[PDB]
């Protein structure tokens, strides 16, 4: 991907999380456990959503057109019935395949970024209360229990109240 | 202690090959296709109204081939020509077939209106045992064969007024009698003329005499004609031989009305595509079935598959 | 006390709806529409030089359609055809219409030079009541009518060289007698032939009598045909009748003219682009207000509106 | 936006900015302002002025061409002529609302990475002076007067004089 | 004393402009140009089997123009035509000359079947002083000038039978004579009557006399036409005068074959793609040396520069 | 470039570097070099490789077709022929110039990105032992020998060892 996230400094995806396409992995004193976020997993699929709305089910009505295929040798007008619809065939296998090429590189590029956005969100929750561990993990210096990884994952944290105890493990 | 939080995303054991810009083979969650490669191998009859022709071209159903009876006064959305399907009648051509083929086809029905021209001074209803109906020598349904009558051919010269409220197809034709007695033994002369015209257009042939392989023993052919005569408008024979005159006229309507070539046989279904090898799906924009098609169809393109990633680049663990 | 420093961006509150990749109702500060849908319902005469041809089709000018006569040597960027438009001399029809009037309106001019042939034996300046001029009966300005001359009509057989630097473009054609007699009327005979040649090209006719519907009190017809001469070529005709004569040529040329049918007014104004609407702005790319078009035109689209969103999403407070 | 800043973590746009596209709103013990950035506003302008140049007064001059209205059937040769402008006008119909839908979506990406650059630019002047509050702005660690302001908006602005005061308050 | 780790990229003296969608001049490290702008000037005799028809257009080397004898039978993938070709023989036209040339062209072959027809009162091999060969007068070699014998011209009916596995091109004509007295010189009456006719098609045509102006002293003409007739089909000729008789078929073939006008000189080496300005390298996407193309080549564009970048954009020190 | 590396915080590009598409230079006690990253070198050249293999050597095999030069003048046909040719000359110059300006953005855009992910990668690896001065490099708070600059080029650097040198020296 164009931002670097997905198979960039995260390692690989997670077969195990089933109801959402992006999410949280912890661990603290109480144990270690899984959940999804909503509002990056829906963004990708309303994006997704949008594309195949546009796609799929809006062909066009054609009904009297010209002929074909041809059984006998004619000559000049058979030969312009020819290459007018070869010319027209050959430009719309053009736009089909470049259309999916084009947009398969962009559905790579905005599931990479929704990925890049949730880290980018969740880092500027803890301030100076985590570290980045690089590999797409945060490094949380003071006891975080379950209902503190529940506020984080909510937008409800306050790092004001765990910064003193932070940083003071931070800098020993 | 302290806690550690890890951000990712999902992943599938199962993921799907698509293309890029920047990679040809790269792995995403999930894909959907979008080039429609099969078809169901039957034309279904609904939405659109399929006719089908069986044994006879739509040029057969239109001049009165005996086999072709039951196609009289019939209308279609999509007529359906066989490969099967043969001519037998008398031998004929039509100059600038396809356009004939195509203005009927597009005009979707056969709904016919008898006339009483005035050929008073000739044999009406010649027939030939090219033609066969009812276990009886017979001709073309709506073409009506002039000959001679007490071995005199007089000019004719009869006019049909269109005071309608729509233009009138006629279809009418020359004979070309495969020798220069034939051309006596049916219209006592040798010099056949016809001159068919209204105030907008005007239609010349001469017959042209001489011999042809013959077709149901007949070294004879017909060059089958049509004229379109609008509203307001008059249609005036002018012919001293080898006539082969209209019965009446056909209307000609638009629409969505067309014709194609197919083997394929009619099922009990619904569809709004038809390809000739059978009705298609139209939920992908695109298909390779065959550049044919009729109705809300998708584009025809040569690739046989188009996969659109559905899903994030796929990284299992 | 510190300080705060926020980053941000600007908003409006009255934003626009574009369409997108990933969502097709999304608001911006601001877009220009990319498609013209209107026009100023008239034709602009500059830059190109309009012709208006009002009562006369492009044909009728060419042959010499009494009402036409001021149409004589004019040129023209676009010949303008309107519907009102109606034929008023002998009753004529031109095989393959489309294909002259084409090369007539590409050529842009109707510039002709007369020319001296050699109509010995014949009767010239045949006229009709049908093509009345200046209250008397006439005939197209450019063609020249020949009928006997004592009762006697001698087998023309003519020459005309190219001896210019241009192309000539001749127009001739055949008359069709509604009637045996009438074809001894005119022509002293009942067989006419003519054959107009070339180094380069051969054409040949037969006169069709018969009748025809009656325009202006004449079931008779005139065939109109046309034969190019190149430079160092000669033009040939031989007839022995029914030969409606070319009195001249004119010039070909070729450039950026052309013909449209329109019914809007010409105006006094200045634009690129002409539509049979009217003249259209060329600012934006598409457009949807016709497929016909003329000059610096924007691309049709059958799109009534194609937003480009020239800002950024709006998000107001 | 693929950027996640405009409708991202800034929650809604300046209707009272209307000299500029970016800039920054401020709060110091001298009141509180607000100012536009140059660089940023101009590039996502000169941008879009470059798709513009593209599409607005490009057109194709065509002068004699075939017709395209019929009053009267003919046959096989108007079938083709109607066949080939028909198909003519469905490619430059998807052409046409294809490139619209695809510059649109770059345009909103454009105009949100701009914003996102102006941000990534701040921050790292500020250095160990300031941190993020996580909606677009920054916490400042020091007194930071008008002229102290005006030095960040004209990247004048000296992170050392401030170190030991800024430092020294984040760390109590 | 710390340490500094500056994070960078490289750069180039010497850079590359290209467009992007928001700026039309950028310089990045590298580009590559997709239009090919050059050809070689000559056309490559490898892969594609040339056939360089010098003084004789391939219609020339069908009917059998003397100068154009080294061309029997030939097979070819392009047949090339030079503008410096000219017809040397009996004066003729063909009617649809541009389908006649394409279908022959597209078959890629001139391989010619004599066979015996029953002209059995007939003069046959008429020869004319337009047509040289080894100083001495002669005809087309594949066609055959049929004249009276002992002043008596008897009305053929001839059959020929395709016993094949293929089809088969008949060539033959029809001879307009200068004057009704050259109809009688040659023919021994005044009407000339033709019917060529299989069991799918029938031809007719009938003479027309007349003055053309001169070519190689000839003021007759010939007029081209052509017939197929399908496997288990029959040909069949019937006529009373003027016929220029078939001596044989030609094979008709399908597959890549094709004509392309051109002046370039042939030579030895290898090329997939020929334009009539010579050989292009296709390794390019697209090029603007000619729209006329044969073979696998890049597509015809207008622009005459289109560069890619295949490097990061250019930020030099 | 949308993501404001190359020609952004970037000032220039080195013309010293001919092995290698992006990499670090550096400044201790034993001197200063230049060094090329493998990663990030090959990831943009695959890209645009992969853009060459969709574009170069893929031509389309056309044999007979229809005519596109005449001396005479004809008509009806002839004019469809002509708008036959025309029609399909303008749809694919503007397909080929279309897809050269959008592959020309995505290339800009995708070599800036790969710049942007080397950062970032450095940023993660040096924890709080560095600080970003603003151009793209990285002022490290401790000794970092030879040896050292390696194994940050190496991605073996581990922060740990040098953490308490650096925290000293950042605080002062
Ligand atoms: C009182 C008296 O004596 N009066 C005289 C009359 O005798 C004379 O009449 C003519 O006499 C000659 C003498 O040989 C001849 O019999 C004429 O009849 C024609 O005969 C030929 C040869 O048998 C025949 O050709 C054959 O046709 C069949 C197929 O026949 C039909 C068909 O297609 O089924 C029969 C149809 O009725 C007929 N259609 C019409 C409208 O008449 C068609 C049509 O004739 C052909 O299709 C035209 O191509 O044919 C088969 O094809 C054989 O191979 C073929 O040899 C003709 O069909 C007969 N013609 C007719 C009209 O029946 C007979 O008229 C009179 C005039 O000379 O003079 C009096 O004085
Ligand atoms: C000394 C002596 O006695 N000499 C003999 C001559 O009498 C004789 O001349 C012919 O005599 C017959 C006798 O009935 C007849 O009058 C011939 O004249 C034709 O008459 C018919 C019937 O009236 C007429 O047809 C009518 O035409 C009008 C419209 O007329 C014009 C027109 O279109 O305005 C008049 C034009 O001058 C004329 N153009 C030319 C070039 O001649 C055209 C043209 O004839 C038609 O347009 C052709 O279609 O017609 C109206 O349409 C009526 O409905 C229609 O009935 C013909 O037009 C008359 N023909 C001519 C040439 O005027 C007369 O020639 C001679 C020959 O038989 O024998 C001597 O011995
Ligand atoms: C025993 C007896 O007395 N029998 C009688 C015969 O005399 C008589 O025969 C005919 O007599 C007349 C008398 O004037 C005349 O000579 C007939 O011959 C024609 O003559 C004209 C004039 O010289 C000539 O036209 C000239 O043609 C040349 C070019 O000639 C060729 C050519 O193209 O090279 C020669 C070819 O052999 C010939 N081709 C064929 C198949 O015959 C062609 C062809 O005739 C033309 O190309 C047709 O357009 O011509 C040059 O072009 C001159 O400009 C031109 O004037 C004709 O070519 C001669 N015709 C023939 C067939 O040779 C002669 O037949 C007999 C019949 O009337 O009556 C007996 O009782
Ligand atoms: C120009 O030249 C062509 C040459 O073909 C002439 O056309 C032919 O004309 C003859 C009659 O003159 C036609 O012959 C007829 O054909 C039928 C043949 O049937 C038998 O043979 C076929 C196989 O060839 C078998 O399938 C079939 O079962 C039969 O065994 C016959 O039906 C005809 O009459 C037969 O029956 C009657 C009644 O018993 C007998 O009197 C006959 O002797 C014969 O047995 C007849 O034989 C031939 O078909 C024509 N061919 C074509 C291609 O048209 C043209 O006539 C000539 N031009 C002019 C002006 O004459
Ligand atoms: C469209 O239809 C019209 C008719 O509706 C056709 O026009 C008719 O066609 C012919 C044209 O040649 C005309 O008939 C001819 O009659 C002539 C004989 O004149 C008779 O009448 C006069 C009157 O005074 C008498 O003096 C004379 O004695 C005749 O009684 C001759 O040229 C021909 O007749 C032949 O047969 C008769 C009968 O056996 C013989 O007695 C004659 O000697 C001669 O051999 C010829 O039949 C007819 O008059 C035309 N009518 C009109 C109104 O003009 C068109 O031809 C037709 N067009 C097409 C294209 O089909
Ligand atoms: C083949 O068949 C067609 C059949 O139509 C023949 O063509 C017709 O020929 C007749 C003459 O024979 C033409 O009749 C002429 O028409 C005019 C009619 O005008 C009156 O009627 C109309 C409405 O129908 C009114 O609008 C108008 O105001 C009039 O009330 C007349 O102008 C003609 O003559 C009239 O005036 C003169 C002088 O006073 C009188 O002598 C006449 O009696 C009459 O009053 C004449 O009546 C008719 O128009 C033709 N129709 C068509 C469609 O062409 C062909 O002639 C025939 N073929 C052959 C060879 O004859
Ligand atoms: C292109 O143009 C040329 C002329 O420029 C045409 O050719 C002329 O057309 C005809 C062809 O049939 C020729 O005229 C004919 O003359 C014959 C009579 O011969 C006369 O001369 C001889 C000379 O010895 C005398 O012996 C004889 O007695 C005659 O005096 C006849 O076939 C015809 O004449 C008829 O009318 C006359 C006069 O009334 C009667 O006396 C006759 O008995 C007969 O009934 C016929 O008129 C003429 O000679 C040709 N010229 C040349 C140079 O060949 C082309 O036909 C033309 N082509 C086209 C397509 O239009
Ligand atoms: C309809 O009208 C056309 C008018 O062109 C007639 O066609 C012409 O017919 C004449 C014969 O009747 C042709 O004349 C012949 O042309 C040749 C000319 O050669 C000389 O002149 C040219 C330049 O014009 C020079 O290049 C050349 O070197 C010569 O100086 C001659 O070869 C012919 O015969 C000559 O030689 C013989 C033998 O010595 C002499 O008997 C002659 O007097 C003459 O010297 C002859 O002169 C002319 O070419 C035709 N032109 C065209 C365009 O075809 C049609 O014939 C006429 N229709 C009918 C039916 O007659
Ligand atoms: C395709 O090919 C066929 C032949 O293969 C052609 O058909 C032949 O063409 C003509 C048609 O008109 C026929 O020939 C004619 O013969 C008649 C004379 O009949 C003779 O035989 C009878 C038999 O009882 C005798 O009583 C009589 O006295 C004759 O001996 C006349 O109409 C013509 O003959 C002329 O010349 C002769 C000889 O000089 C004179 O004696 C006559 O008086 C007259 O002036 C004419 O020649 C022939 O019979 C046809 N054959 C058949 C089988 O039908 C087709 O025409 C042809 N088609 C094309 C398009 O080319």
């Amino acid at each position: 991907g164009i931002f670097g996230a997905i198979a960039g400094f995260i390692e690989n995806g997670w077969e195990g999380m089933v109801d959402g396409w992006y999410g949280f992995r912890h661990q603290n004193s109480e144990g270690r456990g899984q959940a999804a976020d909503l509002k990056s997993t829906q963004a990708a699929i309303d994006q997704i959503n949008g594309k195949l709305n546009r796609l799929i089910g809006k062909t066009n009505e054609k009904f009297h057109q010209i002929e074909k295929e041809f059984s006998e040798v004619e000559g000049r007008v058979q030969d312009l019935e020819k290459y007018v619809e070869d010319t027209k065939i050959d430009l719309w296998s053009y736009n089909a395949e470049l259309l999916v090429a084009l947009e398969n590189q962009h559905t790579i590029d905005l599931t990479d970024s929704e990925m890049n956005k949730l880290f980018e969100k969740t880092k500027k929750q803890l301030r100076e209360n985590a570290e980045d561990m690089g590999n797409g993990c945060f490094k949380i210096y003071h006891k975080c229990d379950n209902a503190c990884i529940e506020s984080i994952r909510n937008e409800t944290y306050d790092h004001n109240v765990y910064r003193d105890e932070a940083l003071n493990n931070r800098f020993q | 202690p302290g806690a550690t939080l890890c951000l990712g995303h999902h992943a599938v054991p199962n993921g799907t090959i698509v293309k890029t810009i920047t990679n040809d083979r790269i792995e995403v969650t999930n894909a959907t296709e979008l080039v429609q490669n099969s078809s169901i191998g039957e034309i279904c009859d609904s939405p659109h109204q399929i006719l089908d022709g069986e044994n006879c071209t739509l040029i057969d159903a239109l001049l009165g081939d005996p086999q072709c009876d039951g196609f009289q006064n019939k209308k279609w959305d999509l007529f359906v020509e066989r490969s099967k399907a043969y001519s037998n009648c008398y031998p004929y051509d039509v100059p600038d077939y396809a356009s004939l083929r195509s203005l009927v086809a597009s005009s979707g029905t056969l709904e016919f209106k008898n006339e009483s021209f005035n050929w008073t001074g000739v044999t009406q209803n010649g027939k030939s045992s090219a033609c066969i109906r009812r276990s009886s020598s017979s001709f073309f349904s709506r073409l009506n064969w002039l000959t001679h009558l007490n071995y005199t051919y007089p000019a004719l010269n009869v006019t049909m007024p269109n005071k309608e409220q729509f233009d009138k197809l006629y279809i009418w034709g020359v004979h070309h009698p495969g020798t220069d007695k034939d051309q006596i033994f049916l219209y006592a002369q040798s010099s056949g003329r016809i001159t068919v015209s209204t105030k907008r257009s005007q239609q010349a042939v001469i017959p042209n005499i001489g011999s042809r392989p013959r077709i149901r023993d007949i070294p004879s052919r017909i060059s089958i004609y049509w004229t379109i005569v609008k509203p307001g408008d008059i249609l005036l024979i002018n012919s001293t031989g080898n006539l082969i005159a209209p019965r009446g006229y056909f209307k000609i309507r638009s629409g969505k009305s067309s014709i194609m070539r197919s083997d394929a046989p009619i099922g009990k279904c619904k569809s709004e595509c038809i390809t000739p090898n059978g009705s298609i799906p139209n939920d992908k924009p695109f298909q390779n079935v065959n550049r044919i098609t009729y109705g809300a169809c998708p584009r025809y393109v040569k690739h046989s598959t188009l996969k659109l990633a559905t899903g994030m680049r796929n990284v299992p663990e």
